[PDB]
């Protein structure tokens, strides 16, 4: 009962990861320059210029 | 519950000395930097002295350098200011104002009630031609000041401090850093500007909002005040 | 700015007060308490005065800090490494629990469980160099418990002397030699008695010994 | 004497 | 003999540099023991730097015509010779603060205080080397030998006796045998109440006794000869010159054995010695 | 009865396993081939927030990406001005056994969580001159393992017991309790939308939950040992878990499959902490082998190392704007890294 009513609660939309890789494909541009780690940031905007 | 009350003021024979005691309660003064601000009658405010959190940094007024000394004591939780050789011009309204200095803090927030001192018988300069603007309550009021040099520090903080002095009361911080509202102040007050050009904006004027406005600079070691806009009935 | 200078002064004030607190904290000796059930961990937190009991029993110029943790009915893997820096581990074993098998678990006279616990405790990667105090919790009643039933169903290899000398010469040695790393760490042992202060004097001596040993490893001469 | 012969 | 002296000097310099690199260049700092080890290592390697200058003993005076003879070498060498023992004494002092009084160490020991004591030792280093630099008489005969260009019967003797005072009187006879107090206290109380096996005796002896013995043995002849010949002057024979040929090497023995024994043989720094 | 329940559970297990494997082919390695693989981050230590004197267990940044909170075994909680390495606040703690901590969305309550089983909340921007404890969230039996913040009044905490709970700070009572796990719940993360929160446990399984209701949305499995670090993807519909089995597994919120298992043969030690960069591309995991590590989420390759820590790196977090990363460690140093070029 306790596990019978909780062993299956994911019936929304079964989709393929290969088809859903568009998430990362578009995230490559969603955060392209905002994050300094992937895209080399200029040192002027760097707040940690030691 | 914050309560800064001053004592040790009144009439003193010329050439004497007096100690200005600021009693602090309702807050941890040990983590707060204490200032002393003067105010000549029918005139603007003026700086007496300042002590940093822990007494590791001190400053003094150019016109009171050496003559005035300021000493705090955290055990007893009170602040002292000893002055010697009281001149005739050393007659003004003295205010005790706290300030905590850390990132995003609120310096010059709570001002004391103040005590008066009377006697018997380079730096930043203010250029304010207007000092009395009769404005009727109800509509927008725009106050502005002038500064000698630029305010934008490499830290990005334009250290401009606005204050409102109510008739028969103590000054209150309206917008510290020229852009950020203080605590316990209605949102109708506003202030914005770029470097030397800035202004203070109020959407609506209340009956209690009457009072003389003031501007303060904190970029350099001296904190020069000035005679700001005064609002009449 | 004058603001940033005051912020830096405040940060230096925090540095000073915080270093003072850390140097004071350093003087506090820590003792993780790991006796089993029915092991008189109580007799120890009582006469020397949810989740845990950080008993501060600083008594002889030593800032003692005994963490009695027996209320955590949870896996010990992910909170025992928090005691990496600790002077000694005060383990408690009930000697009288040498013939009482677990009613539900059907254990081996409630001793192989204690032996497994001691092996697990004395051989963690986080307790290689941490000394262990061992307390014979119920030695006083073990003399009576051995007069009617002996130590033969569990360990027939024991010699037998009909006295507590046999107890010291049968199971205490087994607990001592169970220490795999006999060089890095020392296993102090004591009989948990009703003495007013010996039960804590042995602890204090073990702390002072581990302390000196650690100081010898601090000035780069050990 | 010193670091040499006397 | 010059080849052996050069090899010994190079080995000592390399060992001290390795000790400094493991302590300072490996970021293994901000500990008073590490700071003291770094100071002693620097003092010993800098002291070593003067040995190759005196390694070529082919003529009376060295090839430099003054700028090196008494201006720099015979001043820095003496200063370092004093400051190395001045770091050994504070090493024993720090040992006493750690093992014996751990209840006030960090109150009386901080990286700031360690740097303060290091600078104090390095500044008392030139206090005795000032006569070796200001009162230095550039001698056309010999490499360099100053004492006082004036009355050496008293001035040179006073310098030598005060050198002995600053090299053996306090720093050995007090600090270096303060090490024995640690082993005495351990043998008396640390083990007797706690356990039965004397596992805390042999290892600590094979540290304290060996340090005391090596330092005294390789550091005593240099001053015993300088005191014996002060009154009973040693006659000039090739035997005396040959004896003095290796005595300086044995004086260097202290500064080449200190980096390996004082801060490298113990496992605490041996753990970080690798990589 | 019991046999019937076991049969139903086995039948349900087959259905969910087949559904997870029914995602077409989905050869991750074959299809995940893009032209932006991080070669070497080589982040240098821009600042060293020295001052902690014990193992550092948790660090959390601020909404402003400038103030960060840090918790260590010394019973100290420090708010650093990472911009200029200044200690804005130093809150002493009643319990020196913090295992996790956080910053309120208003960065005004930096409540942490420890083995005393209570999150004591600390008011930052108070009228008084000191930071004081406001309310303690008592009612947990196990050790608090991830104590987070939804808003100024809502906090959800993970405990040692196999149950998580959502609280009301004003009243101090659990408005909800989430009890679906079986073993020691070790970590818990909040999605950006603050509608679902995913928590991992020692049962080698992670489960989402609904904050409003109190029912687990769905479960995920696959780890061979106990989880000790979980974090939400910036997208909000994904998360990666760091277990003691020396691997990191990425699980989508909807799909029950594993995107990638980040591990290497040379590492025989588990992951202690996990955080994410604002790009959803730089998974930084604090391993037990005395140095942090930087994993990309696409190629599942070690695209960076942060070998600046003397002892085991125990916590790390990335700013809200991706500006920095403050990896704390058992060597008591918070190294704030920023890439330079």
């Amino acid at each position: 009962k306790l596990v019978e009513q909780l062993k299956m609660e994911a019936n929304i939309d079964r989709i393929k990861v290969s088809k859903a890789a568009a998430d990362l494909m578009a995230y490559c541009e969603a955060h392209a320059k905002e994050d300094p780690l992937l895209t080399p940031v200029p040192a002027s905007e760097n707040p940690f210029r030691e | 519950a914050v309560q800064l009350v001053e004592s040790g003021g009144g009439l003193v024979q010329p050439g004497g000395s007096r100690k200005l005691s600021c009693s602090a309660s309702g807050f941890a003064f040990s983590s707060f930097g204490m200032h002393w601000v003067r105010q000549a009658p029918e005139k603007g405010l003026e700086w007496v002295a300042y002590i940093s959190s822990g007494s590791g940094t001190i400053y003094y007024a150019d016109t009171v350098k050496g003559r005035f000394t300021i000493s705090r004591d955290d055990p007893k939780n009170t602040l002292f200011l000893q002055m010697t050789s009281l001149r005739s011009e050393d007659t003004a309204m003295y205010y005790c104002v706290r300030s905590i200095y850390y990132y995003g803090s609120s310096p010059f927030d709570f001002w004391g009630q103040g005590t008066t001192l009377t006697v018997s018988s380079s730096d930043i300069v203010m250029t304010q031609a207007t000092s009395s603007v009769p404005v009727t309550p109800g509509e927008s009021v725009s106050i502005s000041c002038r500064s000698s040099k630029s305010l934008l520090h490499s830290n990005g903080n334009t250290y401009l401090y606005w204050f409102l002095q109510r008739p028969g009361q103590s000054p209150q911080l309206l917008i510290y850093r020229m852009s950020n509202l203080a605590s316990g102040v209605p949102d109708r007050f506003s202030g914005s500007g770029s470097g030397t050009a800035f202004t203070l904006t109020i959407s609506r004027l209340e009956a209690e909002d009457v009072g003389v406005y003031y501007c303060m600079q904190h970029l350099e070691y001296p904190l020069t005040f000035g005679a700001g806009t005064k609002l009449e009935l | 700015s004058a603001e940033d200078k005051a912020a830096v002064e405040r940060s230096k004030m925090i540095d000073r007060n915080l270093r003072e607190d850390g140097e004071k904290a350093a003087r506090e000796v820590k003792l993780l308490l790991l006796g089993a059930g029915e092991s008189g961990k109580s007799t120890i937190v009582k006469q020397m005065k949810t989740g845990i009991v950080e008993t501060h029993f600083t008594f002889k110029d030593l800032h003692f800090k005994m963490f009695d943790v027996g209320a955590q009915r949870s896996e010990r893997k992910k909170w025992i490494h928090c005691f990496e820096g600790v002077t000694a581990i005060i383990f408690c074993v009930a000697l009288s629990d040498y013939d009482l098998v677990l009613a539900e678990d059907e254990e081996m006279n409630r001793m192989h469980e204690s032996m497994k616990l001691f092996d697990s405790i004395c051989n963690n990667k986080w307790f290689t160099d941490t000394s262990i105090i061992l307390f014979l919790n119920k030695k006083d009643l073990f003399e009576e418990k051995i007069k009617k039933s002996p130590l033969t169903i569990c360990y027939p290899e024991y010699a037998g002397s009909n006295t507590y000398e046999e107890a010291a010469a049968y199971i205490q040695c087994q607990f001592e030699d169970l220490n795999k790393r006999k060089d890095t760490k020392e296993i102090y042992t004591h009989f948990t008695c009703s003495t007013d202060t010996k039960n804590v004097q042995f602890v204090f001596d073990a702390v002072t010994d581990v302390i000196i040993k650690n100081n010898l490893k601090d000035c780069g001469l050990f | 004497x010193x670091k040499y012969f006397p | 003999v010059p080849v052996l002296y050069l090899l010994v000097c190079a080995a000592g310099l390399g060992g001290n540099t390795l000790v400094i690199y493991v302590v300072l260049r490996f970021a293994k700092m901000k500990t008073v023991t590490n700071i003291y080890i770094l100071n002693l290592a620097v003092a010993d390697v800098l002291y070593m730097l003067g040995l190759p200058f005196l390694a070529t003993q082919n003529a009376a005076s060295f090839w430099p015509f003054g700028p090196v003879l008494c201006r720099l070498v015979m001043t820095l060498d003496g200063v370092n010779q004093f400051t190395s023992v001045f770091c050994l004494t504070v090493m024993s002092v720090d040992r006493y603060l750690a093992v014996v009084h751990p209840l006030s160490s960090a109150r009386w020991r901080r990286p700031r205080v360690a740097k303060l004591a290091s600078a104090a030792a390095w500044v008392l280093s030139l206090c005795m080397s000032l006569p070796l630099l200001v009162f230095a008489d550039v001698q056309e005969g010999g490499t360099c030998n100053a004492s006082w260009p004036e009355p050496v019967g008293l001035w040179g003797a006073v310098f030598i006796i005060y050198t002995a005072v600053l090299g053996f009187f306090a720093p050995l006879l007090v600090i270096c045998l303060c090490y024995l107090l640690i082993v005495v206290k351990v043998r008396a109380a640390g083990v007797r109440v706690g356990c039965v096996r004397r596992r805390s005796e042999r290892k600590v002896t094979r540290m304290v006794l060996v340090v005391v013995l090596v330092f005294a043995g390789c550091w005593l002849p240099f001053f015993t000869v300088n005191i014996v010949n002060l009154a009973v002057a040693l006659p000039q024979e090739p035997a005396s010159a040959g004896l003095y040929f290796f005595v300086v090497i044995l004086s260097y023995a202290n500064s080449c054995a200190n980096p390996v024994l004082y801060g490298f043989l113990s496992d605490n720094f041996r753990q970080s010695f690798q990589k | 009865e019991l046999d019937q329940l076991r049969q139903e559970a086995e039948q349900l297990k087959n259905q969910i396993r087949d559904a997870r494997k029914a995602c077409a082919d989905a050869t991750l390695s074959q299809i995940t081939n893009n032209i932006d693989p991080v070669g070497r981050i080589q982040m240098r230590t821009r600042r060293t927030l020295r001052g902690h004197l014990a193992k550092i267990y948790a660090m959390h940044w601020g909404t402003d990406s400038r103030l960060l909170v840090s918790a260590s075994q010394d019973g100290k909680l420090i708010i650093w001005d990472s911009y200029t390495t200044n200690k804005v606040h130093a809150i002493p703690l009643r319990s020196s056994w913090v295992m996790t901590c956080a910053y309120a969305p208003s960065g005004n309550y930096v409540a942490c969580g420890g083995l005393d089983n209570i999150c004591s909340i600390y008011n930052l921007k108070t009228r008084e001159g000191n930071v004081r404890v406001s309310r303690e969230l008592a009612g947990h039996t196990g050790y608090l393992s991830c104590c987070r913040f939804l808003d100024d009044n809502q906090i959800v905490t993970s405990s040692g017991d196999t149950t998580c709970a959502l609280w009301d700070i004003e009243t101090g009572q659990q408005t909800t309790t989430f009890t679906g796990h079986t073993g020691d719940v070790m970590s818990l993360s909040l999605a950006p939308d603050t509608r679902l929160f995913v928590s991992g446990a020692c049962d080698a399984s992670a489960k989402l939950w609904d904050v409003r209701e109190g029912m687990c949305r769905q479960t995920f499995t696959g780890h061979e040992s106990d989880i000790n670090a979980i974090c939400f993807f910036p997208n909000g519909n994904a998360f990666a878990t760091g277990s003691d089995d020396a691997t990191c597994r990425l699980f989508d919120l909807r799909a029950d499959q594993e995107l990638m298992t980040y591990s290497h043969d040379n590492i025989i030690c588990g992951i202690t902490s996990v955080s994410f960069s604002k790009s959803g591309r730089l998974l930084l995991a604090g391993y037990d082998d005395f140095n942090c590590n930087v994993w990309d989420a696409l190629k599942a390759d070690r695209a960076g190392v942060l070998a600046g820590h003397d002892n085991r790196v125990s916590c790390l977090g990335v700013t809200d704007d991706g500006m920095a990363v403050a990896t704390g460690s058992w060597d008591s140093f918070l190294k704030i890294w920023n890439g330079s070029s």
